[PDB]
């Protein structure tokens, strides 16, 4: 009449299985077996499966063979009981009852049953709640559960077929998603951005839920399921009521699961893992409980970063106001929709690695399609000659060889010993010609300058200003896998959508941020005052270098050093519309073509041309000004820049006619006063650590976001976006 | 190993 | 940063690839 287990408050054990002809029911038995505080089975029923001469040995062995060919844990009899015989419990759906009930032995719980259940499926709802239900929410209850719960038919299961279900918190006795959603690592896999381990908790999870470091199974099953639900339907807010029905496990443990799913769900949304992207919501639809709502924030700048954080905080239930200096939202996302049936970005338009990219998520949510680039990119000389495939392969080989040795040279150098990448390449190159008396033609040298300029484009600067040590610092961290895409409708759709329904003040350049008093005083250049409890700055790096905002108290010297160790990198775009697709014969449907430079100084002058209609019907070309060439273009007017582009094209297509363009634009980001750059890079002397230091909040009061604050993913719209999500999460925590 | 960590769940 | 490259991605100078 007492439990085997030490310190069980089972003052009256009953047998849940009643499978043996001799069940003790609620009587005396040689030994009561304990599965939980409220769950026990009798020695006779124990024997009914455990011993070979009884009727339940057939069952026990079939299950046991499966649990081994599909599992990694011990197939103990207590495990068979918890997986196969323990009754289910389901909570009444009637708003005013909400009581938990035991279903009878033979009923198999399904989501449909959980969705709709009501007591008695007399006033059935008025019968008292089995007292064992309250018992489940005592901290010690879980400590006295023998085995950890394993979920049945988890939505996560199809995505986890490479793991043992029990290691990911699922039952071994079990068994059309967007190709870019790959939220779980596979076992023995290369690093990729925004992937979680399904079988290990990550640092913020261990921090938030310390109680699961002893045993992470319950958390992992619930976290994995939640993610898989989010990714199966990313167009709706994912809520506890949509989760509960998909939690299928026997016994009172299921009651502990649905109580935890809430806490986990709110953690996941705060951190921006689910219920994010372009999901709009409100008012009585806020994603985080009343508990986070009472607070206010001012966000400065309405580009991807500021809009990300604004969207998140607003969805959370928090009061947000955004102050934008310009007469438009978007920042360095600025789309031209005036070309015939083609959208051309003056700023951002490529998505670099789509797998697990939030931009690919948002394209889902919006039903937008992206054009994946082809690999081909011929290197056309002036005037006409496509570069020999062998010559192209030789110079590519050497160029990357030079990068290898730069990488070998840097391993023992400190910041105080940094040299510019440009210098360290030329040297190694000159050292190499000397060493081995090979001679390159004028052409092979020009092909080298193409690659060199292509690095200049990536960095947004001449190679003589960029750190050899730290130019590719971010590749320390896992990077976005998969396709590079043309975002054909433009990033402006995502922007417009994130901004929809938020409080945005345009033409309100901020000048003063005072964080001395009880709350933050923000003052525009015309003297308009705003105040809030928190402030988030997302202005571009170059504006922080020019000190365009007065900070009171001043930013630390440690911050200024980081701010100044990064470059405000720059590129300019030219776009040209033509009467017809003059390049088709020669280019043959390739997405872009290269322009081999005639000389080192001219290398950043339209190095690559992008065909802007992936449907290959309209005729729009885009090209880029990088490196030295940005300097040489600052005094020239738009028409003069055009002329050089046209002269370049007529050299590239020397043996044919090229039409006159019928419309164009030339970008002047460099002299946009609230922007003054294209993207950040590490100047010589710097470290990637500078991104983290800029990212550090001040006094849990002043926060920073933007591409120049994201160490993992600098430069990009994506990087900017994720920095806004990071800060919204930190702001909501407080 | 910091290389693998999910960006949003590594803000300790 | 190298990650900005689409057309004609540079390959050299990477760290030894990492697996779980
Ligand atoms: C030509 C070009 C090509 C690019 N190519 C790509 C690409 O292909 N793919 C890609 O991912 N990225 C690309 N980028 C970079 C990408 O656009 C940026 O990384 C991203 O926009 C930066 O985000 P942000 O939120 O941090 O800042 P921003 O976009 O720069 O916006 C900052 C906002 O702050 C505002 N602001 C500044 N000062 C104040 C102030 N005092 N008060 C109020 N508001 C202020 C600005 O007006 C702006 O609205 C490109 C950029 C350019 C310019
Ligand atoms: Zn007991
Ligand atoms: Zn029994
Ligand atoms: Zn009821």
């Amino acid at each position: 009449r007492k439990c085997e287990k030490a310190g069980c408050t089972a003052t009256c054990p009953v047998c849940f299985a009643s499978a043996s002809e001799r069940c003790a029911k609620n009587g005396y038995t040689s030994r009561w077996y304990h599965l939980s505080c409220g769950e026990h089975f009798c020695n006779e029923c124990f024997d009914h499966y455990y011993r070979s001469h009884k009727d339940g040995y057939d069952k026990y062995t079939t299950w046991k063979k499966i649990w081994t060919s599909n599992g990694k844990t011990e197939p103990s009899p207590k495990a068979f009981m918890a997986d196969q015989q323990l009754p289910y419990w389901v909570q009444c759906t009637k708003p005013e009852c909400r009581k938990w009930r035991q279903l009878t032995k033979e009923i198999q719980l399904t989501p449909q049953i959980a969705k709709t259940y009501r007591c008695g499926m007399s006033d059935h709802c008025s019968l008292p709640e089995d007292l064992r239900v309250l018992e489940v929410s005592n901290h010690w209850w879980y400590s006295m559960l023998i085995l950890p719960p394993l979920l049945k038919d988890s939505v996560a299961a199809p995505l986890l077929s490479a793991y043992y279900p029990d290691c990911v918190g699922m039952s071994p006795s079990c068994t059309g998603m967007n190709r870019y959603f790959q939220p779980f690592y596979q076992p023995n896999e290369c690093g990729k951005a925004l992937c979680v381990r399904p079988d290990v908790m990550e640092l913020d999870e261990l921090y938030e839920f310390p109680e699961y470091s002893r045993d992470p199974t319950m958390y992992l099953a619930l976290r994995n399921l939640i993610l898989a639900l989010w990714y199966t339907n990313c167009k709706e807010a994912l809520t506890p009521q949509k989760c509960i029905p998909h939690i299928i496990v026997r016994g009172l443990v299921r009651i502990r699961c649905v109580q935890e799913v809430e806490r986990i769900l709110y953690f996941m949304t705060r951190k921006g893992l689910i219920n994010t992207g372009v999901l709009s919501v409100g008012a009585d639809q806020y994603l985080l409980p009343k508990d986070y709502h009472n607070k206010s924030v001012i966000i400065i700048g309405a580009g991807p970063a500021g809009l990300a954080a604004a969207r998140q905080l607003h969805n959370f239930g928090i009061k947000v106001t955004v102050l934008e200096a310009k007469d438009r939202i978007g920042g360095r996302v600025w789309d031209d929709k005036s070309f015939k049936g083609v959208t051309v970005g003056r700023g951002a338009q490529i998505v670099n690695g789509c797998i697990n990219n939030p931009v690919a998520l948002m394209c889902e949510q919006l039903g937008i399609s992206m054009h994946k680039f082809g690999e081909r990119c011929d290197l056309i000389q002036e005037g006409g000659r496509i570069t020999d495939p062998t010559i192209d392969k030789r110079m590519d080989f050497h160029f990357n060889a030079l990068l290898d040795v730069v990488s070998e040279w840097r391993k023992d150098k400190t910041q105080l010993q940094d040299v510019p990448l440009g210098e360290k390449i030329e040297e190694i190159y000159k050292a190499f010609i000397k060493e081995s008396g090979i001679q390159f033609s004028e052409l092979e040298g020009q092909v080298l300058q193409f690659h060199l300029s292509n690095l200049e484009y990536a960095c947004g600067s001449n190679l003589h200003q960029v750190s050899a040590r730290s130019w590719d610092h971010n590749e320390f961290f896992a990077q976005f896998a998969g396709d590079h895409t043309l975002l054909t409708p433009g990033y402006s759709v995502i922007i417009e959508k994130l901004a929809e329904g938020l409080d945005i003040q345009l033409k309100s350049p901020v000048q003063c941020i005072d964080y001395s008093g009880d709350e933050v005083q923000v003052t525009t250049t015309d003297g308009t005052g705003y105040s809030a409890q928190k402030v988030l700055v997302t202005v571009p790096l170059a504006l922080l270098q020019k000190g365009a905002i007065q900070f009171n108290p001043p930013l630390s010297e440690k911050k200024m050093k980081a701010i100044n160790s990064l470059g405000a990198g720059i590129i300019e775009k030219i776009a040209l519309q033509f009467p017809y697709r003059f390049w088709d014969s020669k280019v043959q449907g390739a997405d872009f073509f290269g322009h081999v430079p005639p000389s080192a100084s001219k290398r950043g002058l339209f190095a690559v041309f992008y065909d802007m209609d992936p449907q290959k019907k309209h005729s729009v070309l885009m090209s880029v000004i990088a490196g030295e060439a940005v300097a040489s273009v600052r005094t020239l007017d738009d028409k003069q820049v055009l002329q050089q582009c046209m002269a370049t094209l007529r050299e590239l297509f020397k043996e044919q006619e090229v039409p006159d363009p019928t419309k164009y634009f030339v970008t002047r980001w460099s002299t946009d006063p609230w922007i003054q750059m294209a993207y950040s890079f590490v100047k010589t002397g710097g470290s990637g650590e500078a991104y983290d230091i800029i990212a550090e909040d001040i006094q849990g009061t002043v926060f920073f976001a933007g591409e120049a604050t994201n160490r993992h993913f600098p430069q990009t719209v994506t990087g900017a976006y994720l920095s806004g999500v990071r800060e919204a999460s930190k702001i909501a925590a407080f | 190993d910091p290389h693998f960590h999910h960006f949003l769940l590594s803000q300790t | 940063a190298r990650t900005m490259q689409t057309a004609r991605k540079s390959t050299g100078g990477k760290a030894p690839r990492k697996q779980l």
